[PDB]
């Protein structure tokens, strides 16, 4: 579905914090 | 009226508000907007068909 | 030898395996949907998923 | 020759069409004391092509 | 694009221009919002100190944007670095807080 595409397409590029 | 401003259409009524930031609207996009603007009518038209 | 091959025959195995190798290519590809990007990154793209 | 069997013609890829992959060999030096560890994309865990 | 490089041997960091110059983090500077964005935690922990203490600058550009408002008692020290640091963090690539 739409909603798993478009998140799944935005949580591919995420960025954390350093250790 | 309302589609006609977000997306790219030819269809001119006044561009009106642009200085505020958008997207190329894609078609799912504007079905999703269509469909928010559907439900919001008919709950305040009190429809249920 | 298991480490070992006979290099009079260099030709006809490689060949061979560039048959297997376009044996393995013969497909078609399939179209399986896309979705309107949301982050700034591409403005406007379409992504394949 | 009475009845023979049938090939299979179409078939469909629902991926993506490659056959040459990228592999990293040796490790780079991530922890090293002339440049801060702070440069690297790597330890903000920003995935890269 | 902008990407940063640092100085060896107690060079000043530098940030590409778009014209191609590399300028030390000073001045007045104009980004569009959707640069910050795109990598905010190496933006925000590169740009952090420099705000903080150096005199930098920095005009980020959106158009329109929902604000919230604190006030605070004249007659008092108040510092507003708490405010704007948890703004410059929450900050992330889908969206923004205000």
């Amino acid at each position: 579905p739409m909603s798993t595409r478009i998140a799944e397409a935005t949580s591919a590029i995420v960025s954390k914090h350093p250790a | 009226t309302l589609v006609a401003q977000i997306s790219e259409t030819q269809y001119p009524v006044d561009r009106y508000l642009d200085w505020i930031p958008s997207l190329r609207a894609s078609a799912a996009t504007a079905a999703t907007f269509a469909e928010w603007v559907n439900t919001s009518m008919k709950t305040a038209f009190d429809l249920s068909d | 030898s298991v480490r070992g091959a006979n290099p009079l025959m260099f030709r006809a195995n490689v060949l061979h395996m560039l048959l297997e190798f376009v044996l393995d290519n013969l497909y078609l590809n399939r179209h399986t949907g896309f979705s309107q990007d949301h982050t700034p990154f591409t403005e406007g793209a379409n992504l394949r998923s | 020759l009475l009845h023979a069997d049938t090939p299979r013609l179409v078939t469909w890829d629902a991926g993506l069409c490659t056959s040459f992959k990228i592999v990293p060999i040796v490790p780079a030096q991530v922890p090293q004391d002339v440049l801060a560890y702070t440069f690297f994309t790597s330890s903000y865990a920003i995935q890269s092509p | 694009d902008c990407r940063i490089s640092f100085g060896m041997n107690g060079a000043a960091p530098m940030i590409r221009d778009e014209t191609g110059m590399m300028v030390p983090f000073e001045g007045n500077w104009i980004f569009p919002l959707a640069l910050w964005q795109m990598n905010t935690r190496y933006f925000n922990q590169q740009f952090d100190a420099w705000i903080k203490t150096g005199e930098l600058r920095i005009r980020i550009e959106m158009g329109a944007y929902p604000y919230m408002l604190h006030y605070y008692d004249p007659r008092q020290y108040a510092n507003a670095w708490n405010l704007t640091s948890a703004w410059l963090e929450e900050i992330t690539p889908t969206s923004i807080p205000s």
